[PDB]
This record gives C-alpha cells, structure tokens and sequence, in this order.
C-alpha cells in the first residue's frame, strides 16, 4: 500500500511510468525505423545488381549482334552485295561490347550478395557467364582467322539460351526475394500501429486509474485532517484521530492527536 | 523532474511547515506564526490552524485572566477573615472582662 | 510557476500531455513509416515496369538474333554449305520471340504511373518501341519475298 511511503515518492513513480513506457515503446519504433532503413539498404542493393547485371548481359547481346552483322558483311564480300562498313570496324565493335561485358560484370561481383539468396544460382549464372563469355571471345579469333565455315559450326546458341534460362531465373529470384523486402516494409508499418493503438489504450488506461491513485493517497487523506482542525476548534472533541501511515499525513495526524 | 521540483517545493516544504506548527501549538508555543498561499489544499489547512490557535489565545487568556479574579478575589475574603478573625478574638476577650466586671 | 494553480489540477495537466506525446511521438513515427510505405508502392512499381521493359527489350534483341541466323541460313542454302533447320523454322522463332516482347509491353502500359517519373522520357522510349516493332515485322516479309539484298539494308 502507499500508506508504507511518502506521497511524493509515489508521485515520482507514477510520472517515471510514463517516462518508461516512453522510452520502451519509443525503443520499439527505433527497431521498426532500423529494420525499415534495412529494408531500402537490401532493396537499393539488390537494384544495383540488376543495372550492373544488365549492362552486362545486353552486352552479351550486343556483342552477339555485331558478330551476326560481321559474318553476314563477310559473307556478302565473296558475293559482292552492295557495300558498307568493313569486317574490320565490325569486329571492332565486338570486342568494344565484349569489354563493357567484363566491365558491368566487373561491378556485379563487387557488390555485396545478399545472405538469402540462393547461392546455387549464383554459380550457374556465373559459369554459363564464363562459357559464354570465352564462346564469344572464341568467335572474334574465327572469324578474323578467315574460316567462316566453322563460324556458323558453332555451340554459341546452345550458350546464348543458357545463361538466359539463368538470367531470367536470376531476375525472378530477385522479384520473388523485392516481395519479400515489401513485406518488411508492412511488418514494420503494421507494428508501429498496433504499438501505437496498442500503447494509447494502455497510457489512456493508466491516465484513469492515476486519478483514483491521486485521490486515494492526497485529497483523500489531507480532507480529513482539515476538516479534523474545524471540529476540534469547533468544540467538538469526540471524533477520534486515525493515523494513515508514516508518511506526512501520518505525522501531522500523530501530532494533532497529541 | 520540473513537475517533481515544483510538487516537492508545494507540498513537502508547505506540508512540514504545518506539521511543526501543530506540534509547537500541542506543546504550548502559541507565537510562531503562520502564514497562507493560495487556496489549494495546503491553503485551506493553514487557514484551519490558525483559527483553531486563536482559539487556544482566547481560552488560555481568558482563563488567565479569569483565574487570576479568583486568586485576587480568595485573597480579599482570607485577608477578611484575618482581620475579622483578630477583631472577633478582641470582641471575645471583651466578654470576659465584661462578664468578670459584672462579678 | 506551479504555484498559480493546486497540486490536483498539475497532475490532471501533466498527465493529458504525456498522452499528447505519445499520440505526436508516435504519430510522427508511424508518419515516417508510413512514408516508406508510399516509396515502396514506387519501387514496387518500378521494378515491375523495368522487368518487363527488360523482358519485352530483351525480346527484341533475340528477335533480331533470330533473324539474323534466318538470313545466314538462308543463303547458305543457296551456295549449299552444310545443313540445319529450315528458313521456315527460324523465322517462326522470331515470330514466337516478337510476340514475347509485345506481351511483356503489353503489361507494362497496364502498370501504374508515378507522378515523380518523366512523362516525356515514357513518351520517347514508347516512339522508338513502335518504330523497332514495326522494323522487325518487316524483316518477316522482306526475308519471305526473297530480297536478302534489301534484308541487309533495312534500317
């Protein structure tokens, strides 16, 4: 009971409720902001290795484009069809492309992989990546050697097609795990309303019962003594004194009596 | 802890002030005085004690001066009978000479 | 200064600010999350507009690869020099890789449109998409009336 400490002790305590559940439910929203801001550190990550995948891949593709326009240049030559631009600026701009592939790779492997995605994929997409880079490289030596024959002889579509399989894999691991980052970002937005609905009812709930608390421990108690000073100056000396306590109240009720 | 500091400077500090006065006025000590801030709570405690010592000044002075009346007043009427006591033993002995002349 | 007003009436008037705070605080908290949820709607969004941007212009640059083969095989048939699969089943797999890139477009104008996302950049890139498509349906035509001279020349 409070009758076994000061009032302003309780007082203290009753204020220092609100402080604490200031600080733990504040410390809840801190989390739900932290977790939140690592949601966009994972989500701005996983978007950087599309971009620097993507360049790499329409690279690839790019790369494959100027290598089909060059063996057609080479091929129209023996034939003579029209004109343009030569086999040797086509291939130029094979191996252009085929460095921006090592290039936007390059970046790829730089960025940190997030810890939940699957690191299986993560070397199927890259070994399909090394045969597909050296069956591009491997076509440059072809074609710039003259042996147009086993130009055309080649695995490169067996290739092409399966790093794409990878790739679109890839890409929709990465759909799948931006869902799961989205689902976070309502984790977090769903607890601070349910901290904040949840922690309202209960300060709103608190704020009802400190009215009692108050009453019960100080204008309960000092209306008594008052109205005490009125019948013993009134003449009236047969009501009794009772002592609440040993806090103020107490005392002044132990030395009235006396 | 600005609501702490203020509650504790107006309910601590006014609360002990009234507890002292009680026990100064219990013992006897009618003269310390006693003062008022606002209407509150504490307000209207200091405003009952000090009625409630009046009250001890207007009995204690005025059984002071009234118990004093019955000293000066008892001290008239046994001075009254010393002397009234003296002249009765002169009338008594009168008696007896008077009472021997008639012999 | 406390000492204007009772003990009572300071607490009632303490006690309805904390509820105050905690409403502002938490407001203010639940606001900042709650503007991390519109970002996502935008991000949720533009990941889906460049997956089927990448899809649908993926599309096209196999289209173009699958047409490339078709003119190659094609005239390696002339000169006969080895064998493979017909003209008539390469051009049918560029047909199957156009319409790939039409489907993939064809949902990203049913996506949403941010405010914040430069209308005329979705305008000119829209421009080229329809000059590109009806390029690559030409070459279909082109190569099945028999000008390879002209396949090569298109631009």
């Amino acid at each position: 009971m409070l009758k076994r400490i000061k009032i302003v002790t309780s007082l203290l305590l009753v204020l220092a409720v609100f402080g604490l559940l200031q600080l733990t439910s504040g410390g809840l929203f801190f989390n739900a902001l932290k977790n939140d801001k690592e949601n966009f550190t994972v989500l701005q990550t996983i978007r950087q290795q599309q971009s620097t995948l993507n360049g790499s891949w329409v690279a690839l593709l790019q790369t494959r484009n100027t290598l089909n326009r060059a063996g057609i240049r080479y091929m129209m030559d023996q034939n003579n069809i029209g004109s343009g631009s030569t086999v040797a600026e086509l291939m130029e701009s094979a191996s252009i492309s085929l460095k921006q592939a090592e290039k936007n790779w390059a970046d790829y492997e730089a960025l940190p992989r997030d810890p939940r995605q699957s690191t299986a994929a993560a070397a199927e997409i890259k070994r399909n990546y090394d045969i597909y880079h050296n069956a591009l490289a491997e076509l440059i030596q072809l074609l710039g050697a003259g042996k147009i024959n086993e130009f055309f002889d080649q695995p490169t579509q067996g290739y092409q097609d399966g790093f794409e399989k990878q790739y679109v894999a890839y890409m929709e691991q990465n759909d799948r795990l931006h869902d799961i980052a989205v689902s976070d970002n309502n984790a977090s937005y769903s607890q601070a309303m349910w901290i904040l609905v949840g922690v309202m009812i209960v300060v709103l709930a608190v704020i009802f019962a400190v009215w009692f608390g108050i009453k019960a421990s100080l204008v309960a108690p000092m209306n008594r003594l008052i109205d005490s000073i009125r019948h013993i100056a009134g003449g009236d000396l047969v009501k009794p004194i009772e002592v609440d306590g040993s806090n103020e109240m107490g005392q002044l009720a132990e030395s009235l009596r006396h | 802890f600005a609501v702490w500091f203020g509650i504790k400077a107006s309910l601590v500090a006014p609360m002990n002030r009234l507890i002292d006065s009680i026990r100064h006025i219990a013992g006897g000590d009618l003269v310390k005085p006693i003062e008022v801030d606002g209407s509150n709570e504490m307000g209207q405690l200091a405003e009952s004690l000090r009625h409630m010592q009046g009250e001890l000044m207007r009995t204690v002075g005025d059984v002071r001066n009234g118990a004093n009346a019955i000293y000066s007043g008892a001290s008239e009427i046994a001075t009254g009978n010393n002397d009234l006591s003296s002249r009765t033993e002169q009338q008594a002995a009168s008696l007896e000479e008077t009472a021997a002349s008639m012999e």
